[PDB]
């Protein structure tokens, strides 16, 4: 029943850190939401980059990190290359379901 | 007989059987140069236990982190208490036993003497009554030591009295007066079955690497001991309540009707019907109906209503019970209030919510097996599988600083915890603070009834199996892993839109994850051996040293200058940092060898002087003075320690290697020696004899009285109630000394 | 070298019942857990459901408890997801997704590619 927030889009160039966030509607994200953020690619390309809130997948490079600001859940790229442009859904877990976010359109100049 | 041999070394005094003060003379020079050469020997072999302490020790160095810049570096050595450990002391303990047989066989031209024999089976009495007695009378009062590993204790026990007594039977029952190669070469080949067996029960009886460690002090320099430690009016009709409340598995629930007002001296008629509310009749609770007479007399009736108990989650539930046609047998009685009951049944068929204890926990690298409690929480219905794994954080651990684990934990029906044990590798790090996490996966309900398979729309297969549960079959879903006979398995496999919500509601109670479900474990340095380390550097070239400490308050001035010449003479023995200790290992036993040699002499010109037999002083003088380092060191393993183990194994070990070694080596030499001529090598059995089966019959009743206080009157091996300490201590010295002086008698054919 | 590769793009017709097939190779198939995800454009992205091929053990939302099945085929290594009654909010995109059974790691850490289902008539 819970709806997950994101902006619509974050602009940025490469070499640059952002910042995204992940907002729950019940009140504020904790360590039993496990956020997970994933990424698609044009055409349809879906990884799974950060589970458990700070948990990497081996193989996605480093500048990705999962951290809790506030009350809501956060991903931080540190020096974003061109080729991270992509859509990043984040997904909470409640009591016996995940729900997932809008997605941000993360576009990088180039 | 008062004629003497000649020795291997000393000479024979001349003339021989001079007169009567003469021989009062000679026996007061060799009895007091025999003493002297058991100091000597006691000095010696204790330094030859340390050498031997420093070679199965590992060494391990020591950064000391300070606030300051300097940090001071240290190089410290760990000696592990194991049972292989422990049989190398009990080795280097029986050193003088072992080499003055085979050096008393040897030099006399290979002929079986009395004195080597004799003095081992003194050995074994010595070392069996009087060493133990005084390591139960050491022990503090009021403090308790006992075996912990009791199996063990019984087959080393039996071992090292079957030592004996098989040389009871080489000598006696197989060829008797008469020791064959065969007979001499498996006594001796009976001693790498104890190594074995010591490697073994280290390897896989005790599980040393698992256990509790513990770190004390040594007598060396740098020397750490590490072993194993615990680890931490008219009348009228209404019910008494109103609303009532039940459980699910009570099983029936009761309700109280009260008659109150008017005459109780009547008869009273009143009906009772239960009403389907939320929950239904024949599902969750049973259909009842009745009538109910009040008797002249009296005003309340118990009626009880049955609660039908399932396997499937629900919420709370309610019916109603009501009551009619109030009738007077032969207006006087009517219905009061409350006249409807109400009663709830609350569900407690919840399969758990499974969480750890705290997020985080500390552990001492010393913790061997650590335990971590998965708890279940607010119902424990149906058998669940909850995966589980560790995770490498900083403590890098494949086994390094851990040993990795994964699997199943499977919580049984009405079990609401379950441990995960983990390895935990010992290091001995002054300063550690290394991280690995233990993390739980998703539970999976693997085995429920056939009602409750509907219900959660299990589509898997099932084997059934042979429990029975609140009168259901009970089934269970069979895994990829498991093959089964297939024909075995069963596939349970336009709702009302009222059993869609039963459903749901079925649905709502499946095994869910709780708050904590990754535990954070810091494993950090032993308490225990960072004391030890600091008390080590509180209180801590070497060739110079040596002879500093040779010669250095009246007692001590006494033993000191008792002493000062065997401390100077060995003074000159290697120390032990050079060649990892076998630079002192090798020069020490052959100083042991030396002053062996001399005893072997005078031990046998001390009998002839006076007619004393080779047996007597050898079970009497020369048992008493070469077990001297068995008795120092079983008296340190029984105060420092926490069991009794070390100190009775010390004694055990000793008294296995005595035959094993002492008499094995020395009569496989002699035997082999002789049948290279094509002659028999002879040794009179008579005098072994008695001796040996004597100590035999007092084993056993030392070996009684051991095991018998093991009850929690006097709780353990050693030390115990001060009143049974002092009786056990009399009662070992007294068998000792029937056993020496029945001996002596039996010597000289007495019988 | 974990891959999951998923049926091609289907048409149905409304009212009718359709199969989708994931086949997982490069790992132990009936170790891990299958998600189940649909994307349609504009309104994000939701989660179906989830499913344990060891057991066959299911989870799904109360959306989409009666219109999707979650089976499994160990001997072949294969998910597979059935809709029933077909509307026209059915037109989407399927995905599955690996997961290890903890929630502290990733839950979708390898995708497929994705299958297109159009219900038009
Ligand atoms: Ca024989
Ligand atoms: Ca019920
Ligand atoms: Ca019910
Ligand atoms: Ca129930
Ligand atoms: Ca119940
Ligand atoms: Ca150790
Ligand atoms: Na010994
Ligand atoms: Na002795
Ligand atoms: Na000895």
């Amino acid at each position: 029943q819970a709806v997950v927030t994101q902006e619509s889009a974050l602009t940025t160039s490469p070499g640059e850190t952002v910042t995204l966030t992940c907002r729950s509607s019940t009140g504020a994200v904790t360590t039993s939401n496990y956020a997970n953020w994933v990424q698609e690619k044009p055409d349809h390309l879906f990884t799974g980059l950060i589970g458990g809130t700070n948990n990497r997948v081996p193989g996605v490079p480093a500048r990705f990190s999962g951290s809790l600001i506030g009350d809501k859940a956060a991903l931080t790229i540190t020096g974003a290359q061109t080729e991270d442009e992509a859509i990043y859904f984040c997904a909470l877990w409640y009591s016996n379901h995940w729900v997932f976010g809008g997605g941000t359109k993360l576009t990088v100049l180039g | 007989s008062y004629y003497c041999k000649k020795g291997v070394i000393l000479p024979i005094w001349e003339p021989q059987d001079p007169s009567f003060g003469d021989k009062i003379a000679r026996a007061t020079v060799y009895f007091v140069a025999m003493v002297y050469m058991f100091l000597g020997v006691s000095i010696i072999a204790d330094r030859f236990m340390s050498s031997i302490e420093v070679i199965t020790s590992q060494e391990k160095e020591i950064t000391i982190k300070k606030p300051n810049g300097e940090t001071t570096k240290t190089t410290v050595r760990i000696w592990n208490e194991t049972v292989s450990n422990l049989t190398l002391m009990a080795l280097g303990s029986s050193a003088p036993e072992i080499l003055l047989s085979v050096i008393e066989v040897c030099g006399h031209n290979f002929t079986a003497g009395d004195l080597g024999p004799s003095t081992i089976v003194g050995s074994a009495a010595f070392n069996m009554f009087i060493i133990i007695a005084l390591c139960v009378y050491v022990v503090p009062d009021g403090e308790t030591r006992k075996i912990k590993h009791l199996r063990v204790f019984f087959v080393t026990a039996a071992w090292s009295i079957f030592a004996y007594t098989w040389l009871y039977i080489i000598l006696s029952v197989i060829s008797p007066g008469v020791v064959e190669v065969w007979e001499g070469l498996l006594t001796f080949f009976f001693f790498p079955i104890c190594v074995v067996f010591a490697w073994v029960a280290d390897r896989r009886l005790l599980f040393y690497k698992y256990v509790y460690k513990r770190y004390r002090a040594g007598k060396q320099r740098g020397m750490i001991i590490e072993h194993e430690g615990d680890r931490p009016p008219v009348s009228k009709i209404f019910f008494e309540q109103g609303t009532y409340q039940c459980l699910e598995n009570c099983g029936t629930v009761a309700l109280t009707i009260i008659r109150r007002g008017g005459d109780l001296t009547n008869t009273v008629f009143v009906d009772f019907r239960t009403e389907d509310g939320t929950a239904n009749a024949g599902s969750d609770y049973e259909f009842t109906e009745g009538t109910v007479v009040f008797k002249p007399g009296d005003t309340q009736k118990e009626i009880r209503v049955g609660i039908i108990d399932d396997d499937i989650f629900e919420e709370d539930e309610n019916f109603l019970v009501h009551l009619s046609n109030v009738k007077v047998s032969s207006t006087l009685a009517c219905l009061g209030s409350p006249s409807t009951a109400t009663v709830t049944i609350f569900d407690d068929d919840h399969a758990g919510i499974f969480t750890f204890e705290e997020p985080v926990t500390h552990v001492s690298e010393s913790i061997g097996i650590m335990e971590v409690k998965v708890l279940r929480t607010s119902g424990a219905r149906g058998n669940v599988i909850v995966p589980y794994k560790t995770i490498e954080g900083t403590a890098r651990g494949g086994g390094e600083d851990f040993e990795d684990t994964c699997g199943e934990l499977e919580f049984q029906n009405d079990e609401i915890v379950k441990t995960i044990s983990v390895k935990v590798i010992d290091d001995e790090e002054y300063e550690k603070n290394k991280t690995f996490f233990l993390e739980i996966g998703e539970p999976r309900l693997v085995e429920m009834s056939e009602k409750k398979a509907l219900l959660l729309n299990e589509l898997g297969g099932f084997t059934i199996t042979g429990k029975y549960l609140f009168g259901q079959p009970v089934f269970r879903k069979v895994h990829a892993r498991e093959h089964p006979i297939l024909s075995t398995v069963i596939t349970i496999a336009p709702l009302t839109s009222k059993e869609e919500e039963e459903r749901r509601i079925a649905e709502m109670g499946r095994p869910i994850l709780g708050e904590h479900t990754k535990l954070e474990v810091i494993i950090e340095e032993s308490y225990e051996f960072k004391s030890t380390v600091d008390k080590l550097i509180k209180k801590t070239n070497s060739w110079r040293e040596q002879f500093i400490e040779a010669i250095t308050s009246c007692f001590d001035y006494v033993m000191h200058f008792l002493t000062v010449f065997w401390k100077v003479l060995f003074a000159f023995v290697p120390p032990t940092e050079y060649w990892n200790g076998w630079a002192c290992f090798i020069v020490s036993i052959l100083m042991i060898g030396l002053l062996t040699a001399f005893i072997g002499d005078l031990a046998s010109h001390f009998g002839c002087t006076i007619g004393l037999k080779d047996s007597v002083t050898a079970v009497v003088f020369v048992a008493l003075g070469t077990s001297v380092p068995d008795t120092f060191a079983s008296k340190v393993a029984a105060t420092q320690d926490q069991y009794a183990d070390a100190s009775i194994g010390n004694v055990t070990g000793s008294n296995a290697v005595n035959v094993f070694l002492g008499i094995g080596v020395a009569w496989s030499i002699a035997a082999i020696y002789h049948a290279a001529n094509g002659e028999q090598f002879k040794v009179s059995p008579g005098t072994l004899a008695f001796s040996v089966t004597l100590f035999t019959i007092f084993a056993f009743i030392n070996v009684g009285v051991l095991l018998y206080r093991r009850r929690p009157e006097i709780g353990g091996e050693l030390g115990g109630p001060r009143t049974a300490k002092l009786l056990t201590s009399c009662l070992f010295v007294l068998l000792w000394l029937l056993y020496i002086f029945f001996s002596s008698l039996e010597a000289y054919c007495h019988i | 070298q974990v891959q999951l590769q998923q049926s091609g793009a289907e048409l149905a017709r409304p009212g009718a019942s359709v199969k989708l097939s994931c086949k997982a190779t490069g790992y132990s198939f009936t170790s891990y857990w299958m998600q189940w995800v649909k994307q349609r454009p504009g309104q994000g992205m939701e989660w179906i459901g989830a499913i344990y091929p060891g057991d066959v053990t299911s989870r799904y939302t109360q959306k989409f408890k009666g219109k999707a099945t979650l089976t499994a085929d160990k001997s072949s290594s294969t998910a597979f997801m059935q809709l029933r009654s077909l509307a026209s909010e059915d037109s989407a995109v399927y995905y599955c997704a690996r997961w290890s059974g903890y929630y502290g790691s990733s839950s979708f850490d390898y995708w497929g590619q994705g299958t297109t289902l159009t219900v038009s008539s």
